[PDB]
RNA sequence: AUAGGGCGGAGGGAAGCUCAUCAGUGGGGCCACGAGCUGAGUGCGUCCUGUCACUCCACUCCCAUGUCCCUUGGGAAGGUCUGAGA
RNA sequence: GCCAGCGAAGUGAGUUCAAUGGCUGAGGUGAGGUACCCCGCAGGGGACCUCAUAACCCAAUUCAGACUACUCUCCUCCGCCCAUU
């Protein structure tokens, strides 16, 4: 049961390298974590750092990174997410002898913004509620 | 230059294909008259030119340049003379101009349309607008005191089985019920019939000292059958003149009917009414839109504040109270804000709202099938969130045309409607809106919804639809305006397709009852028989070779008796409708897996566990039980009507288990002796000359039913077809849970609900799911 | 009052443009027929000098719409491989290849040769890399948009 | 169901075999097989690594049609005429486990009988070039359809002459007419840059041979995963 | 009331009025549940090719999804911009849907509840961009 | 009396064999939601801290672009007939 | 006698340089033969094999009615001739 994954935010992730955010990840099935990061998000609000909230997942997370980044919208009101969606490569080696499987998996990358997306949008076309 | 010369002539070879089929495709053999749309098109446009368009015509005059008795009579009075047989619907004669009328066990109504649209009729159920014509259901308007109406309910209601519908009081004022209504509180399990029922409390007594109005709203056959159940259970005591009720009626109006009486000792008032209403099904999404752009609140202001010169003086006895122009507005309000939301989906059961509606003809739109959907303006969220959360039309329930008196004032009026179609005319206007007002038909009009398929899980509330409640004076003039929308109708065909596809048993004849049952069951047979001798041999395969008493819809009967005895020795059509019981049978037939422990998933938020004593002591209570089931067909399969649903044997799941896609095996032949008695009843007759029964008729049924088939058959279907909702032949049959309970108790293993079926044209086997969700 | 007609489509895969610039309604008529004269008798070839006939031709392209009868769109449709040694003014070997048989239907047979055209422009993109077939493309797929 | 799975004799340089994949690709085809023709004189076996398409070609082949990944098999055609050489090919069935698919090509009909009763082959080659003619018995034909034999026709006379043409339709004629036609595909061989027809040519060309008017396809499109099964199943 | 025997229906959830229009000009598809990956898969590479034949004239398309629909619709888009071969731009939008629920026991004293809910809905828009 | 054999003519809002597999052309259909929106359980932390991990606990497994399903020219589909679909 | 049209999607087949009754096997019916099986009123029922299941004609918007062209096929009114009691 040791799996890899790879990943295939590729040049955006420059611009926000240079800001350094918080980053956010979610593996596959996790209860409290959302609690948690709702939790960071809440005191990140209030902790001196720029208009700049990563979030990043893969497999069947892919919906639930989905769902917890609307609740911080209700409560931080942001004003320009870019979702991103590319491929992601698992090879997982588990027992039944031992066999190893290379999937293909969604992977989804939430890119909350204010300011740096202001010059941006002639291709890109992020919402903007 | 190599690929940049191929890629110039692959993109010219693309606009050349692109341009030619769509030139060629609009062009029909260069034939100006078949240019038109195929539901565009008319074929005497050879006979006159007016047929076309006109800018069709100034082709049609030059391409012409290149190519019985009058009625000596009043037309009136010959109506009113076949009207004396018939019945004959204000919008009857709209529907049989281009409509299918067939005679029935009531009136001549639609079955068919005369132009192909069972595909058109599916599509404009999904996402258009299609309507109907309901005027068969007969309505008991019952009045009485708060306390004995009451007890008039209560001893036909039957609550501890039924749905909730009289002492409930929280679902009355903003909504109705419907659910179906017992006989005498004897409860033996013989009548039955469903029935939409009506409350409605006014908002100023609070308290049981008014007048409480109730109503019963049902079908004719029902209504032979429930008028001498409440006759017996509250208590036993020169110009044109348009027929706008009924000769039948009008000529037992003398003697009869309708039937108005009072009761001296309960206080019970009985109002049996044939035709005094009627109300129309129009079912769609974009039906909501164009509802509200053409239904529109009557103005209170311009009327109320100086207009008053000539009668219509109830507007302003009403308009005289301060209360009911803020009500009027307020219904303008909640009017305008369901026409904001998106659709008539959500809404949580058959809600009620009525309200004054300036009649839709005021508009008239110049061009025809004009269907547009809304514009993209769609704000004030907040109040459609409060609206979908609360819903309550306490204040905006009015019932103003629900009276004795100001309804007949309404229909006493008396308008016409070729008048009005000139007096736009004579105003000469080439496209606006203008519609003198001295004198308007501000009138009433009531708006019940009808959410459809809330108890099966598997759509969540497909059938959306509104009915628009009317008097019976204003009839084909709210008709027409929809139909110049584009709003589509269909017949008693799109009714059975709202049946078979919603998975609802038809309310005429289709379920299996005493009174209606069995003769919907005989008049249907005795088409079916018609159709069976006026077809020769040598063309129908013989049931007595291949099959069994098919398709005669009556062997049930003697099914049940063989399964009781068969139950027994190791009170007639009880019909397992009781929702609690139903879903504990839901939780067995629908889920067929093993995980960990239960059906589909591990915890389920349920009570998993088996017990084969508990569901034998439900047929200790329960004799004879007959339940509906909701089949899916898996693969290859097209179901038809009759088709018997056959329990598998073990060597079915071997096989079927072992690979897929495995079709079922053959039925064996059986032996046919009876043709030699058929060919010497022929010798007897050609001798006598110088009991009919031709090619598997015969009067043994009691035998044959317990065993003839190698496999045990329990079910019967009544609409067996493929819906384009799955995809698939998706069926609905009724069936007999004394054999459901041996195929649960047989397999506590893998897939439990794969049942086979055989259609009786056919000797294949078909596997299928069995459903049940109610 | 009417016969069923059968159609047929055939590329013609070769290289030297010569061969693609070689095409005439005539010759390929001639050639079909001597083709066939060659694998079928008089009951086979005559049959497609009164049913067989070129109906749609491009040069540069190379797919050939054919006609064909009820009783013997096999008897062509089995005859089509064996179209070898085409000899011309130059040493070519040229060869048909079928698309798909589609049973009469002009209208749908134009219909597949467009999404056809459009699998055969959209697939050859990535592999070549070249942005002067590239602007080429992009005028192609504007003027498509503009129909 | 399994469509557009034939067979090739092609190999000459790197480049006619890009060409030839290329054209395949191109064309109407999704798993190319590579046979080796191998005699009976020379007795060689170069078997560890004599292609290697993967480490040549680039990283895919590109079709016209579903545009999917091709499978490429390197298959072995063993011309064995000596019952001497037959009994080579009986040693080589544990010594190099490798060319899943093994083709015997045999000129006996001794040893055709004992191919197909007890040697352990995948698919038998019969091709009739230059006056072979050759009976068929019917008890090991029967044995060879219940066990998963398919028959392989490879044909290209096209080109080179007719006399050629006329033996291959009469031993292709007599097979159809003997065998009844359950399980024979037939294929091609590429030796000029350009010996390849239709894929949906296969099923006309078939039904020139005969065997129906459909089962020519179906045979085809069922027999060569069956035999990519049997394959699988003989190496496993 | 909502613990020993209650009535569960769900009722709908808004989309918009939209889809009576995005039909006709762009392409609108809808990603149901427990049906068939592979028809979804098929119907979308049978929409995507479709000029003059499918509806109108094929510009651009975008699919709608719902919580576990997000999913699969997010699975048929990545294997289909694999599967068209085309440079094609995929941009998603976030949105919030409410969801209604009403519950009521079958009782003369009992009277409907409704729970609120808020779904995150998505809208994967593709573009035909020159590649 | 045996309508036993042969032929002809008249009337019936008379009807014009079915099913399953393999295969060919065309058409139609294939329903935004796992009560996982602050989900639950376990081990270290923790009792007021999770860029911690696990269980496809909701099997939705499979290189997923169809091994998916349905039906497919009648009494007459023919008349340079009638009428209706305003 | 005269007076009334709608350019926007897509007919339980909807094509138009004009697709759709294709093959195999068992049952249906009209018939013949029996060395098969079961039952005891000379016999009755089922089982096995073969032949025949055609013609008229073909839809382009539908339906109702009338017409003309039918004969594997079924319900009757019949006529003539041949043979028997």
């Amino acid at each position: 049961m040791e799996n890899f994954r790879k990943v295939r935010g590729g040049p955006g992730s420059g611009p926000f390298a240079d800001l350094a955010p918080g980053a956010v990840h979610m593996r596959v099935k996790e209860g409290s974590k959302i609690r948690n990061l709702m939790a960071f998000a809440t005191a990140s609000m209030a902790q001196p750092a720029t208009r700049a909230i990563v979030f990043s997942g893969c497999g069947r997370a892919t919906t639930k990174t989905v769902t917890c980044a609307e609740i911080l919208k209700r409560r931080l009101a942001g004003l320009h997410q870019v979702t991103r969606l590319r491929y992601r490569s698992v090879r997982e080696v588990w027992q039944s002898a031992s066999l190893s499987v290379l999937k293909n998996v969604p992977g989804l990358a939430i890119l909350l913004s204010k300011d740096a997306l202001d010059p941006r949008q002639p291709g890109y076309q992020p919402p903007n509620p | 230059k190599y690929i940049t010369a191929s890629t110039f002539a692959q993109a010219r070879a693309a606009e050349i294909s692109a341009m030619l089929k769509a030139v060629t495709q609009k062009s029909s053999n260069s034939l100006v008259f078949q240019t038109l749309p195929r539901h565009m098109r008319r074929r005497a446009m050879s006979h006159n030119v007016k047929r076309l368009p006109r800018r069709l015509q100034e082709i049609a005059q030059k391409e012409a340049e290149k190519a019985a008795r009058r009625c000596h009579m009043n037309r009136t009075l010959e109506f009113n003379r076949r009207q004396k047989k018939n019945i004959w619907l204000e919008t009857h004669i709209w529907h049989a101009k281009r409509f299918h009328m067939v005679k029935k066990w009531g009136y001549c109504l639609g079955e068919r349309p005369t132009v192909k649209s069972h595909r058109a009729c599916y599509r404009a159920m999904t996402n258009r607008c299609l309507l109907q014509d309901l005027s068969y259901y007969c309505c008991l308007e019952l009045k009485g005191k708060e306390e004995e109406i009451l007890k008039a309910l209560s001893g036909m209601c039957n609550i501890d089985t039924g749905l909730t519908f009289a002492a409930v009081h929280c679902l009355s004022g903003k909504r109705q019920g419907s659910l179906v209504l017992y006989r005498v509180n004897k409860y033996p399990r013989e009548m039955l019939g469903p029935v939409t029922f009506i409350w409605k409390s006014q908002r100023t007594p609070g308290d049981p000292s008014e007048s409480r109005q109730l109503w019963i709203w049902l079908h004719p056959t029902l209504k032979q059958d429930i008028l001498e159940e409440i006759k017996a259970a509250c208590q036993c005591v020169g110009e044109n003149a348009k027929p706008i009720k009924k000769i039948i009626g009008d000529g037992t109006r003398d003697p009869c009917l309708p039937y108005s009486w009072i009761s001296p000792t309960t206080g019970i008032i009985i109002s049996d009414l044939t035709m005094e209403m009627n109300r129309f099904r129009l079912i769609g999404p974009l039906s909501h839109s164009i509802l509200t752009e053409a239904i529109k609140a009557a103005s209170v202001h311009t009327v109320g504040e100086d207009t008053e010169e000539t009668p219509h003086r109830w507007w302003i006895e009403t308009c005289k109270k301060p209360d009911s122009v803020s009500l009027h507005c307020r219904q303008e309000a909640i009017f305008e804000l369901l026409g904001g939301i998106t659709s008539p989906a959500e809404i949580p059961a058959g809600t009620i709202l009525g309200l004054t509606v300036g009649d839709p003809r005021i508009n008239l739109p110049q061009k025809k099938s004009k269907a547009l959907p809304n514009p993209e303006k769609c704000q004030d969220n907040e109040k459609v969130r409060q609206l979908l959360l609360e819903g309550v039309p306490v204040e905006c329930t009015h019932s103003f045309i629900w009276n004795q008196d100001i309804c007949k004032s309404v229909t006493e009026n008396k308008i016409s409607d070729q008048d009005l179609n000139r007096m736009r005319s004579e105003l000469l206007v080439p496209g606006s809106q203008l519609i003198l007002g001295p004198h308007e038909s501000k009138i009433p009009i009531l708006l019940i919804q009808q959410p459809g398929k809330v108890t099966g899980e598997d759509r969540l509330g497909w059938g959306s639809g509104w009915d628009v409640l009317l008097p019976k004076g204003w009839g084909m003039a709210f008709w027409i305006p929809f139909i110049y929308r584009g709003v589509r109708v269909g017949g008693l065909k799109e009714s059975a397709v709202h049946s078979q596809y919603k998975r609802s048993p038809n309310v005429p004849g289709d379920f299996p009852d005493c009174p209606a049952g069995m003769l919907f069951a005989e008049e249907q047979a005795k088409n079916l028989l018609e159709k069976y001798k006026r077809r020769p041999p040598a063309k129908r395969p013989n049931y007595v070779k291949l099959g069994t008493l098919a398709p005669f819809c009556c062997p049930w009967e003697q099914l049940t008796q063989d399964w009781e005895s068969r139950v027994q020795a190791y009170s007639h059509l009880c019909v397992l409708r009781s929702r609690k019981l139903l879903k504990q049978l839901s939780a067995w037939c629908g889920p067929s897996s093993e995980d960990s422990r239960g059906g589909r998933r591990a915890p389920g938020r349920g009570q998993q566990g088996l017990t084969r004593e508990a569901c034998l002591s439900i047929l200790g209570h329960f004799p004879r039980a007959l339940v509906w089931v909701s089949l899916s067909l898996l693969s290859k399969g097209s179901p038809e009507p009759h088709t018997m649903i056959c329990v598998p044997a073990k060597e079915d799941f071997l096989q079927l288990h072992e690979d897929w896609h495995y079709c079922g095996p053959q039925e064996s032949k059986h032996s046919d002796p009876f043709r030699s008695k058929i060919l010497k009843q022929k010798e007897k007759k050609k001798r006598e000359k110088r009991e009919a029964l031709t090619l598997g008729l015969w009067s043994g049924p009691l035998p044959r039913v317990t065993l003839h088939c190698s496999r045990t058959l329990l079910g019967f279907v009544t609409q067996g077809d493929f819906s384009m909702a799955v995809g698939c032949g998706e069926a609905l049959g009724f069936v007999s849970l004394t054999g459901l309970l041996d195929m649960l108790s047989s397999q506590p293993a893998a897939q439990r609900g794969l049942v086979l079926l055989r259609p009786p044209a056919s000797l294949q086997y078909r596997f299928a799911r069995i459903a049940i969700e109610v | 009052v009417r016969f069923k007609h059968r159609y047929l489509l055939c590329e013609l895969v070769s290289d030297d443009p010569r061969c693609r610039l070689s095409l005439d309604d005539r010759v390929l008529s001639s050639l079909v027929r001597d083709t066939i004269a060659r694998v079928h008798g008089t009951f086979g070839a005559a049959a497609c000098s009164i049913g067989f006939a070129v109906r749609y031709l491009n040069a540069y392209t190379g797919i050939v719409l054919l006609r064909c009868r009820k009783e013997f769109y096999q008897l062509v449709w089995s005859a089509l491989p064996f179209i070898t040694y085409l000899e011309n003014k130059g040493h070519r070997y040229p060869c048909f290849f079928n698309t798909l048989h589609v049973g009469g239907t002009i209208r749908t047979c134009q219909k597949f040769l467009i999404q056809y055209n459009r699998r055969q422009l959209l697939i050859l993109l990535q592999n070549c890399t070249d942005e002067g077939e590239r602007e080429a493309i992009q005028k192609s797929v504007t003027r498509s948009c503009l129909l | 169901a399994v469509f557009a799975d034939l067979d090739l004799r092609a190999g000459s340089d790197l480049k006619a075999l890009r060409g030839l994949v290329e054209t395949a690709a191109h064309l109407g085809y999704s798993v190319v097989a590579i046979n080796h023709i191998v005699d009976f004189k020379e007795k060689k076996q170069e078997i560890e690594k004599p292609v290697a398409v993967s480490e040549l070609f680039t990283t895919l082949p590109i079709v016209q049609g579903k545009s999917r990944p091709i499978k490429i098999l390197t298959r072995l055609t063993i011309i064995v005429s000596d019952p001497s050489h037959c009994n080579v090919l009986r040693a080589t069935s544990s010594r190099a486990r490798l060319y899943d698919v093994v083709a015997v090509f045999p000129k006996t009909e001794k040893l055709f009988h004992i191919a197909c009763t007890h040697l352990d082959v995948d698919l038998v080659c019969i091709t009739v070039t230059e006056k072979l003619p050759f009976y068929f018995k019917r008890p090991p034909i029967n044995v060879a359809i219940d066990r998963g034999l398919a028959f392989e026709l490879v044909y290209s006379p096209a080109i080179k002459d007719s006399t050629m043409r006329r033996y291959t339709i009469s031993s292709a004629l007599n097979l159809m007419q003997i065998c009844k036609g359950k399980n024979v595909i037939i294929s091609s061989a590429a030796e000029r840059p350009l010996e390849i027809r239709g894929p949906y040519d296969v099923a006309n060309l078939g039904l020139l041979f005969g065997l129906s008017e459909s089962d020519a396809k179906a045979a085809v499109s069922t027999n060569c995963r069956a035999a990519l099964l049997h394959g699988e199943t003989r190496k496993t | 009331g909502a613990v020993e025997a209650e009535l569960d229906p769900v009722e709908y959830t808004l989309r918009k009025r939209l889809p009576s229009r995005l039909p006709r000009r762009p392409n609108d598809i809808y990603v149901n549940m427990k049906t068939d990956f592979k028809a979804q898969l098929a119907r979308c590479q049978k929409l995507l090719d479709g000029g003059a034949r499918g509806q109108n004239a094929c510009s651009e398309i975008y699919i709608h999804g719902l919580g576990l629909a997000i999913n699969r619709a997010i699975n048929i888009a990545l294997q289909l911009q694999a599967g068209s071969f085309g440079s094609l731009q995929v941009a998603a939008n976030t949105s919030t849907v409410e969801l209604v629920d009403e519950l009521e026991p079958e009782t003369d004293t009992r009277e409907p509840l409704t729970r609120i809910r808020n779904n995150s809905a998505i809208h994967i828009r593709v573009f035909r961009v020159t590649p």
